[PDB]
RNA sequence: GGCUCUUCCUAUCAUUGUGAAGCAGAAUUCACAACGUGUCGGAUUGUUCACCCGCUAAUAGGGAACGUGAGCUGGGUUUAGACCGUCGUGAGACAGGUUAGUUUUACCCUACUGAUGAAACGAUGUUGCGACAGUAAUUUAAGUUAGUACGAGAGGAACACUU
RNA sequence: AUUUUUGGUAAGCAGAACUGGCGAUGAGGGAUGAACCUAACGUUGAGAUAAGGCGCCCAAAUGCACGCUCAUCAGAUACCACAAAAGGUGUUGGUUCAUACGGACAGCAGGCCUG
């Protein structure tokens, strides 16, 4: 609903990325992960988009 | 497709009167004589406690006597009247002088009729077909 | 290795008012005061000059080294906190069940009701110097403003997070209260 | 199953190959050494990458064609198979045994061939033109991935698969000094009867 | 081997809080902090295992001299009786079936469970403090949420409140 | 046991070679302990040592100077009680190629260029 607003939700939620490795959340456009598990490993992922 | 999906509501405390293995009366008018009791519904035990059914719980049973049709296959029912003494709100103990059950599918349907002898009042609440189905609750 | 001397400048501009006691700041201008205390690090914070504050740290080591810009920093936002305060407005954004909202008239305490239909009532109080506020033409929105970017901020936090949206797919549903303006100069 | 490469790896034995003191010995899983264009000239394909290995070990056959084959789809995809030539330099010769009532003797049936591998062996090598050699480095080095253990990646300054620097070479191209078999240049002497050099044609 | 009982492991079956999805909902799958609590009733089999019938939040995998015979039990295994089959000329033999076949001792030390209890800064009561030790509650269902959100439809949640 | 060795996936496994040693052997050091390190023993005092130590248990430096390291799983050393492939925008060195007031990197700008 109001897509002006969706657009905000979206970027709070669908917007980041994924750890390969820890499975963390990480800011999106960023190259380490900050979760001491995997020692802030390189491989990331865009977080899986919705669908249209 | 099993389970108990037609009672109504809450069944109150019963003193449990038939463990697993115990046999019953049966008072429809399916055809089966008896019930000889399996399981009974919702319960996890203890180490070596034999599962227990009383008035108002759904068994789960298979029948000794009765019309070569129903026998010999797994079939749900509703105990009706139960010997062991349990007690009601007002703090009288209560009993009746048999076993009895009515064999039900899981939506809480009976498959017959007659209920032949009264049906407690703690069965009736729990399950309206059943009630419906009833000469006399007491 | 081991760096010798860094420093950073904080400028101080009209009707401004700087303390420096034992590391522990004070900041008073047109809008209020406001304090922090920097006990924590070993760093040097000069007595300022109605123009600069200026703050050096010695035989210091990479990591020791952030810690200067970073309080440094965080002077920026007292001051700017003082000067222009910090308003920041959040989106309340729901699909289907509508979030209502009872804000007191302190401005100190939020009540968020219906949220995704739930029947809970959600209390947030915000933090002090901190006031919230709804207008009849604020189209869905609530307004935090004060002096302290902090208290500020985390109020908005404290909000949007009271109504995190949980156990479902979180892409499809995005119902909460989001903030949709930071940083606001009034 | 096959047993764990982590049981072979270390070279504990005097050599065991496949000779007429061994019998039913099977093959090894690794057929062909050469892949890519093969009949390149030196000039065609100037420089070499190497996987040289680190350690000193005992490579499974099974293990060198896995390498290879991954390093040739990974080369052949990503250039064209005309751009390289690909070759194997080692050869699994020794042959590993297994033992299959108790310990009475332990002598055991031929279980697989394996290559002895020392400290400082070219396993791998690979000729490519200038614009494709990170390319090369880059399969090798997947193809490493295929190996026990340690071994690590190289750029020759060596012309092709040849003995000579790339200087030398280009010297001996101005001078007519060099004559060409394939991956292979042959260098002239004062030696020589002259009833071979050309101008007694 | 089972019965009984206690404790430990985590490579977590369930329950708590989360991250991830080819996560719409429902269900499911991958991962994290994590055993704190729980992990059942019967067919056949001496059984460990296996297979089935069931309930269940779940019916997790393990350790402790393959935990546990001066705790039982003695079905299995492995003396001496005896049947069959196969082998041996035979006496006899089976890593093959059958059937009958003993289960001893604690009053010692420790250990644990409980129970009295001498004696220093005088004796003897009464009322207290509290070091430390042990700890305990865990789940489930119903009403309502609600035929609701989500979803084309089929289907189909949750928090709060109440029992 | 060192080194060398064969069978074996391997073993505190099974075999061999040279020199020792342990058995047959105590003393100090490896906390501990047959075969390691020093060192070989009559009773006794002094001195200076080896191996190993000198914050306390412990004799003797919380000595004096360097470099490096912060672990919500630090580390703490021969024989010795195990760790690998693989990863890190943690921090410090070094290697090889690059930019910069004929104004760079980055950001904000603005129309590849420009403030
Ligand atoms: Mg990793
Ligand atoms: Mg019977
Ligand atoms: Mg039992
Ligand atoms: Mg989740
Ligand atoms: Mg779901
Ligand atoms: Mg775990
Ligand atoms: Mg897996
Ligand atoms: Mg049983
Ligand atoms: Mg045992
Ligand atoms: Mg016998
Ligand atoms: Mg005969
Ligand atoms: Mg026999
Ligand atoms: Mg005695
Ligand atoms: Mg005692
Ligand atoms: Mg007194
Ligand atoms: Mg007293
Ligand atoms: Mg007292
Ligand atoms: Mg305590
Ligand atoms: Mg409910
Ligand atoms: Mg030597
Ligand atoms: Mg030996
Ligand atoms: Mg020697
Ligand atoms: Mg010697
Ligand atoms: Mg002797
Ligand atoms: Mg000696
Ligand atoms: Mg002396
Ligand atoms: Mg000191
Ligand atoms: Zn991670």
């Amino acid at each position: 609903m109001e897509p002006t607003i969706a657009a905000l939700a979206k970027k709070y939620n669908c917007e980041k990325k994924v750890c390969r490795d820890c499975y963390a959340r990480l800011p999106p456009k960023a190259t380490n992960c900050r979760k001491r598990k995997c020692g802030h490993s390189n491989s990331l992922r865009l977080k899986k988009k919705p669908k249209e | 497709a099993r389970g108990r999906g037609g009672q109504v509501g809450t069944k109150a405390k019963v003193s449990l009167g038939l463990p697993v293995g115990a046999v019953m009366n049966c008072a429809d008018n399916s055809g089966a004589k008896n019930l000889y009791t399996i399981a009974c519904f919702g319960i996890k035990g203890h180490l070596s406690k034999l599962p227990s059914a009383s008035i108002g719980d759904m068994i789960l049973c298979s029948v000794k006597k009765g019309s070569p049709k129903l026998r010999k296959k797994v079939l749900q029912a509703i105990v009706i009247r139960q010997r062991r003494p349990w007690r009601r709100r007002d703090g009288v103990f209560i009993y009746f002088e048999d076993n009895a059950g009515v064999i039900a599918n899981p939506k809480g349907e009976m498959k017959g009729s007659q209920i032949t002898g009264p049906v407690a009042k703690e069965c009736a609440d729990i399950w309206p077909k059943v009630a419906s189905n009833a000469g006399s609750v007491v | 290795m081991r760096h010798l001397l860094t420093e950073v400048n904080v400028p101080i501009p009209d009707k401004v008012t700087i303390t420096a006691k034992q590391r522990v700041v004070e900041v008073k201008g047109p809008l209020g005061t406001i304090k922090r205390a920097f006990r924590y690090a070993s760093v040097d914070i000069q007595k300022p000059t109605a123009d600069n504050v200026k703050l050096q740290i010695w035989q210091a080591s990479r990591k020791e080294r952030a810690v200067l810009q970073s309080i440094a920093s965080q002077i920026k936002n007292m001051i700017r906190g003082v000067t222009e305060g910090y308003k920041f407005k959040m989106k309340l954004a729901f699909a289907h069940f509508p979030i209502q909202e009872a804000v007191a008239k302190d401005g100190s305490s939020i009540e968020i009701k219906h949220f995704l239909g739930e029947k809970r009532i959600r209390r947030i109080q915000a933090l002090p110097g901190v006031k919230i506020s709804r207008k009849d033409e604020e189209k869905n929105t609530l307004t935090l403003q004060g002096i302290d970017l902090n208290n500020v901020s985390q109020t908005c936090a404290l909000i949007h997070q009271s109504c995190l949206v949980k156990e479902k797919d979180i892409r499809q549903f995005l119902d909460g209260i989001y903030v949709s303006d930071k940083r606001l100069a009034m | 199953g096959r047993r764990p490469a982590r049981c072979y790896r270390q070279p504990k034995g005097k050599p065991y190959p496949k000779s007429r003191y061994n019998r039913g010995v099977p093959d090894a899983r690794i057929r062909i050494y050469d892949s890519g264009r093969k009949k390149a000239t030196v000039e065609e394909f100037p420089y070499v990458v190497h996987i040289v290995s680190d350690e000193k070990e005992q490579i499974t056959s099974e293990a060198l064609e896995a390498a290879r084959i991954a390093a040739n789809k990974n080369l052949i995809k990503f250039i064209s198979k005309d751009a390289f030539h690909l070759r194997c330099r080692v050869h699994p010769w020794h042959v590993l045994r297994i033992n299959k009532s108790g310990m009475r003797g332990a002598f055991g049936k031929a279980l697989g061939k394996a290559a002895r591998v020392d400290i400082g062996s070219i396993l791998f090598s690979v000729r490519v033109k200038e614009p494709h050699v990170k390319y090369a480095i880059d399969a090798l080095t997947r193809a490493k991935a295929k190996f026990p253990g340690r071994q690590k990646v190289v750029t020759s300054q060596k012309w092709g698969f040849t003995k000579l620097t790339r200087a030398q070479y280009s010297r001996l191209r101005n001078q007519k000094k060099l004559v060409t078999d394939g991956s292979n240049v042959k260098v002239i002497g004062e030696r020589g009867p002259l009833s071979r050099l050309e101008l007694f044609r």
